[PDB]
């Protein structure tokens, strides 16, 4: 019955379906709402919901060398939990 | 190190207080379990191509020859929502047999003993566990070792002296710039090369990448008494 | 490690665009709330499957640009920057050998194929320049000649066999590791456990098609052929007859696959369990990162599940 969306300017086809009522950004952060094809969505900043592609994580390249070593100096002790039924 | 796992410990209690959502894994069995019997009571409200849906109903408007009918729609449509419900809460109880089974394996393996299966008792080097009791569950606290600061350092594989290979027993050859010195691989303790840290074996030809340097004997101050 | 993800409509499959079945539907109670919502959860729960196997580290990792890992060789494993597809050679040869309107639809992935393989690069990346030190807290730089020296330890073996045999070990490796390209584009019946569930989710809906032509003992299959026919007193008998006739179809194919769901999940936990115990360390578990004295081992992609490469002695 509803159709008060169609009005436009704010599309975005996908692969999945065009996700009508959310703008597209170009930043990649991490997601917590799954949408589908590494697209999701979130409610962040005047508010409204963007969508943008699902990042996999920091970039961290690590030096490599014929002759060099890296060895810890330091620690930490650290206390876990986990819950299974 | 008594420090750092005090605090630790005070940490779950901020965590478990504030956030209402750390338990997600045994609400969701409670919750899983109450839609199955809400959705066996409701069914009976249903007609399945009856008159009524009350029993008593049917057995005081019609004829036993009559009723026949009706009854026989009601009990087809009942007997397969109790099949229904056998056959889904049979599934679910085979999930909750292998979690059950692998809660079992932890409290030998993680809290019994000492583990060096990567990334079962915890992420990182495992020492030990403590169990926690919880409505239809176990809670574990793992407590691990993780390294902090690191450093950059210089390695060779060997060290020729004489014409001998010199290769390290336990940990690796590290250097300062200028001197040469033998340490662990988890912790930084420079020691002297000597001849208890190293282990002859072959000539210093066929090492790729092997350097130049001294090893100390402890037997130069014995020639002195 | 994963399946087909899927969902079917009750009031397109069991009334053909009919008014007067659907009014019949609602007579028999919540039956296709509870089938609604046993789709759903498998198809949350494929999506979980590539979580705990693929993401085990979230820092990504790169390789140097520069090749010096002692006479060692990877290009067939690492992926081709050139390839507009981010894949290497063996997983383009794993990925071409594995090959409507009633309600059913095909939900597309969460994680996309080309995201999967940046998981699969960035562990790559972490055994060769970091080894197991990633796995447990931050990266250190070990070269690739020094790692052999503590991996030939935990099987019993001092550093004098592989400082001194370095030639004969990395080209033995390289002549190993370019069999499996032989092989591969050869024989492709080595990929018959991919296969089995690609041909156990056709049947199970070719199945389901094959089911609305029958009568159940009405008159006809089509509703549209019975309403046309019958007078309505009389018409919804027969209508009845179908109803009945395809609520049965679409419980056992909710049935049987809660069943392959739960064969499918006891294959990703053994799947992330070796992710962890054979990548990311040295196992000492006899017959689990392969057979013989396990020394390291490499990840690869692969459609619905993983491949792996184990390193042995």
């Amino acid at each position: 019955t509803w159709r008060v969306y169609s009005t436009g300017s704010n599309v975005f086809q996908t692969r999945a379906g065009c996700l009508i009522g959310a703008e597209h950004v170009n930043n990649s952060y991490e997601c917590d709402i799954p949408i589908g094809a590494g697209i999701c969505a979130s409610y962040q900043t005047s508010q409204s919901i963007i969508a943008y592609t699902m990042s996999l994580g920091a970039e961290n390249s690590v030096a490599y060398s014929n002759n060099s070593i890296a060895i810890p100096t330091n620690f930490t002790i650290s206390v876990t939990t986990e819950i299974l039924p | 190190i008594a420090n750092q796992f005090n605090s630790a410990i005070g940490k779950i209690q901020d965590s478990l207080s504030s956030t209402a959502s750390a338990l997600g894994k045994l609400q969701n069995v409670v919750n899983q379990n109450a839609q199955a019997l809400n959705t066996l009571v409701k069914q009976l409200s249903s007609n399945f191509g009856a008159i009524s849906s009350v029993l008593n109903d049917i057995l005081s408007r019609l004829d036993p020859p009559e009723a026949e009918v009706q009854i026989d729609r009601l009990i087809t449509g009942r007997l397969q929502s109790l099949q229904t419900y056998v056959t889904q809460q049979l599934i679910r109880a085979a999930e909750i047999r292998a979690s059950a089974n692998l809660a079992a394996t932890k409290m030998s393996e993680c809290v019994l003993g000492q583990s060096k299966r990567v990334d079962f008792c915890g992420k990182g080097y495992h020492l030990m566990s403590f169990p926690q009791s919880a409505p239809h569950g176990v809670v574990f606290l793992h407590v691990t070792y993780v390294p902090a600061q690191e450093k950059n350092f210089t390695t060779a594989p060997a060290i020729c002296h004489d014409g001998k290979a010199h290769f390290p027993r336990e940990g690796v050859f590290v250097s300062n710039g200028t001197h040469w010195f033998v340490t662990q691989r988890n912790f930084y303790e420079p020691q002297i090369i000597t001849t208890d840290n190293t282990f002859v074996s072959g000539n210093c030809d066929v090492v790729i990448g092997i350097v130049n340097n001294t090893v100390y004997d402890p037997l130069q101050p014995e020639l002195d008494s | 490690v994963s399946m087909t993800k899927t969902s079917v409509d009750c009031t397109m499959y069991i009334c053909g665009d009919s008014t007067e079945c659907s009014n019949l539907l609602l007579q028999y109670g919540s039956f296709c709330t509870q089938l609604n919502r046993a789709l759903t959860g498998i198809a949350v729960e494929q999506d979980k499957n590539t979580q705990e196997v693929f993401a085990q580290v979230k820092q990504i990792y790169k390789t140097p640009p520069i090749k010096d890992f002692g006479g060692f060789n990877f290009s067939q494993i690492l992926p081709d920057p050139s390839k507009p597809s981010k894949r290497s050679f063996i997983e383009d040869l794993l990925f071409n050998k594995v090959t409507k309107f009633n309600g059913l639809t095909v939900l597309p992935p969460l994680l996309t194929d080309e995201m999967i393989a940046q998981y699969t690069s960035a562990l790559l990346a972490g055994t060769i320049t970091s080894g197991w030190t990633f796995g447990a807290g931050a990266a250190l730089q070990i070269p690739f000649a020094m790692q052999m020296a503590y991996r030939f330890n935990g099987i019993g073996v001092t550093q004098n066999v592989l400082y001194e045999n370095q030639k004969l070990i990395a080209n033995q490796f390289n002549s190993a590791i370019g069999k499996i390209q032989d092989s591969l584009s050869s024989t492709a019946s080595a990929l018959g456990k991919l296969q089995n569930v690609v041909n156990q989710n056709a049947q199970a809906l070719n199945t389901l098609v094959k089911q609305l032509s029958s009568n159940f003992g009405a008159i006809s299959s089509v509703l549209n052929d019975i309403l046309s026919r019958l007078d309505p007193p009389e018409a919804e008998v027969q209508i009845d007859r179908l109803i009945t006739g395809r609520l049965q179809s679409l419980q056992t194919y909710v049935t049987q696959q809660l069943i392959r769901a739960a064969e499918i999940r006891a294959s990703a936990n053994l799947a992330a369990t070796k992710m962890s115990e054979c990548v990311l360390g040295q196992s000492k578990r006899v017959d689990f990162c392969g057979k013989g004295y396990h020394l390291m081992s490499f990840p690869q992609s692969a459609p619905h599940g993983v491949v792996f490469l184990h390193v042995t002695y």
